[PDB]
């Protein structure tokens, strides 16, 4: 199942817009099995994500709310391990166990992370425009030299 | 409309999954006689109204900041309160969590401000190092070229 | 009731079931076999030469310049059993257009690979260099798919 | 009543004293088709187009990248062949794509995040061990395989 | 027995929250201002070695 | 739209005469296998491919 979140807050306040993606299946081993049929037998899986889907946001706007934008991103491996940390003790009551966990997206309406990558945009900008220019030197003194020969 | 240890408001929606503890046969036999016959939807409603009244408490017990960031505190002062009451009414609630956390008063998008103005300054300082670097090189660029096209024409002139 | 099937050269049969057993694949690559009409069943696949046209465009290269070039490769499935009974388990019951257009993004990987560690010259004039590389890098990694770029 | 399969399929058979459902990939099995019940699923690989829009990178900087992938299941370990199986059975080769698409963009997210634009575009062999040193062990445990990865577009709208 | 609501016509319960209302646009502003010191700062300087 | 040791372009129509070497048995049977049924059109457009290169 695909579970978003939107109007995120996180450790410095700043907000966001996340679509996050999990793998999950009941687990098979008879103990927990047998807790979880209590829950579906005679149900549908439109019923099983509906449900699973709540708790997993939870735990998402939780960890979201421990992390910086930064972190969000970037520190996905430490972002899972968080992930398997928190959401899998407390879902795992449920005799649910989620395979894995992803983030599909990280987006919100104002331009804060948009920023963050401006200073490479002028890094190879600069290295590019003097290439242009000292290319010119040479063009033109040459150039120049030429006319006076002939 | 909720408040806080602040008085603050709040606009918050709570996930909560109610469970009857039939694997104790006393608080099934207890709850029993309460639900006896009635619909999952019926129960639904009961039920609902109860959780309500632990979060606001909760809610009222808790700052904003506590209420957004540490779900994880939130979540157990939840359950050590509305725990033992439900547990009278023979109902277990599996988990719970929040899904929504709003108001239409700015309090929250402002605690995000300081990293608008932090990543300003590093946009800022960045494209005006970068384009001061470039004014500097295309200037020494002008230099020769300029100069040698003068030294060049007047030898075409000589 | 049971048929015989006769096979050419240019053909993997595969049979399942018969004589030897009842959990095995009996392999074939030319001559003929025999088959029960509930006891054993018949699938074939082409060992046949595919060429096809690798466009790659808005291209990057060892100084970031941009290209567009057309390659073109050579194929087959790899005619020995261990790697054609791998490549049969991706096409039997299926198509040389489906086999074309799987093996086509694989080759564009490496093709980009080499093209972004090399220059505009190296690309237009060491042809020789860059089917080396070509061969040094898409092979060891196509050939765990079963088929081999001839050329 | 005998029924067989071609290699690119397994045929599972559960029912009357075969309680542990027996696995057959290319073969031929005697079953009583009133009292046991026999399913199938493909052994194929399947090539994914593994999109990805608005990336970042550890200078922030985005991308447009269009990865491609070709996941096969691992018939070969009866282990993880099982495993996978009861991920999948019944479930069509499209079916399969969507679910097994959706865990490799994540992947993907994070090793662009890991690395620069020019270390993506040059160094497309580092990229793919990175890619597979971080993917496989993940995929593995839904006893799928990526056989390779590659990748077939890296662009932006900025310069 | 709990407590669904808690309301009234008159101001008396909003008036409670304006203290913290203030505390963070404060903490807000303050931010908002010392970014601005350093970018003009910044800004200003590399016109000059230009 | 070719190019040179020294870049400059050129516009070409090269002839080839290409044959199997049946002689060879080999390099027929070799051949066979990737050509078998194909027709001496379907043969001639990919042999062309090559030549070029």
């Amino acid at each position: 199942i695909l579970c978003r979140c939107e109007n995120i807050e996180t450790s410095e306040g700043v907000p966001l817009f996340v679509t996050g993606v999990a793998q999950v299946k009941i687990m098979t081993e008879k103990e927990l099995l047998a807790v979880a049929c209590e829950q579906f037998l005679g149900k549908n899986v439109q019923d099983i994500k509906n449900v699973v889907l709540q708790t997993l946001e939870g735990h998402l706007r939780s960890i979201l709310g421990t992390l910086t934008v930064e972190q969000i991103y970037q520190d996905r491996d430490q972002f899972a391990k968080l992930v398997r940390e928190v959401a899998a003790p407390d879902v795992g009551r449920m005799g649910i166990e989620i395979l894995s966990f992803t983030i599909k997206d990280v987006y919100d309406k104002v331009d804060y992370l948009s920023s963050l990558g401006k200073t490479q945009t002028a890094v190879v900008q600069r290295d590019a425009d003097i290439g242009v220019a000292e290319a010119e030197r040479d063009a033109g003194i040459r150039e120049a030299e030429c006319k006076k020969e002939m | 409309k909720v408040y806080t240890r602040h008085g603050v408001p709040i606009s918050v929606t709570g996930i909560a999954q109610v469970k009857i503890q039939g694997q104790n046969k006393e608080m099934l036999a207890a709850a029993c006689q309460m639900f006896l016959g009635k619909t999952e939807a019926e129960i639904a409603h009961i039920a609902l109204e109860t959780l309500e009244g632990h979060q606001r408490a909760i809610m009222a017990h808790m700052t904003v900041e506590e209420i957004y960031k540490d779900r994880q505190k939130f979540s157990e002062q939840v359950f050590k309160v509305a725990s033992s009451d439900l547990v009278n009414m023979g109902i277990s609630v599996v988990s719970y969590t929040l899904k929504d956390i709003h108001d239409d008063q700015d309090y929250l998008h402002s605690l995000g401000k300081a990293r608008t103005a932090q990543v300003q300054k590093d946009a800022r300082i960045g494209e005006a190092e970068a384009k001061r670097d470039a004014g500097i090189r295309e200037a020494k660029a002008k230099q020769e070229k300029v100069s040698a096209q003068y030294l060049s024409e007047i030898e075409m002139a000589k | 009731m049971g048929n015989c099937h006769t096979v050419g050269p240019n053909e993997a049969l595969v049979v399942s079931g018969g004589c030897c057993g009842s959990d095995y694949k009996q392999y074939v690559f030319g001559g003929w076999a025999w088959a029960w009409w509930c006891i054993s069943d018949t699938q074939r696949l082409s060992l046949e030469v595919m060429t096809i046209l690798c466009r790659c465009e808005n291209i990057e290269t060892s100084e970031g310049v941009p290209l567009f070039v057309t390659g073109v490769a050579q194929v087959k499935i790899m005619t020995e059993k261990e790697l054609l009974a791998v490549a049969c388990e991706q096409f039997l019951g299926k198509n040389v257009q489906d086999i074309k257009n799987v093996v086509l993004q694989t080759l564009e990987g490496h093709l980009r690979s080499i093209l972004g560690t090399l220059t505009v010259e190296q690309i237009y004039q060491d042809r020789d260099q860059f089917a080396k590389l070509v061969r040094e890098v898409a092979a060891p990694d196509v050939g765990r798919m079963g088929i081999e770029i001839l050329s | 009543m005998f029924f067989t399969c071609g290699p690119n399929e397994a045929m599972v058979v559960s029912g009357f004293c075969r309680s542990p459902p027996v696995m057959v990939a290319g073969g031929r099995v005697f079953v009583l088709p009133c009292i046991q019940q026999i399913q199938r699923i493909s052994l194929n690989t399947l090539t994914l187009n593994v999109k990805s829009e608005k990336v970042y990178t550890r200078h922030g900087v985005p991308i447009s990248v269009t990865g491609i992938a070709q996941v096969k299941i691992q018939g070969q370990n009866k282990e993880m062949l099982a495993a996978a199986c009861q991920m999948f059975l019944g479930k069509t080769e499209a079916e399969i794509a969507h679910i097994a698409l959706e865990t490799l963009e994540g992947h993907q997210r994070a090793i662009m995040a890991h690395m620069t634009v020019e270390e993506i575009y040059k160094d497309r062999q580092k990229f793919s061990e990175q890619v597979f040193k971080v993917a496989s062990s993940d995929l593995v445990n839904m006893g799928i395989s990526v056989v390779s990865y590659t990748l077939k577009d890296i662009h932006d709208d900025q310069d």
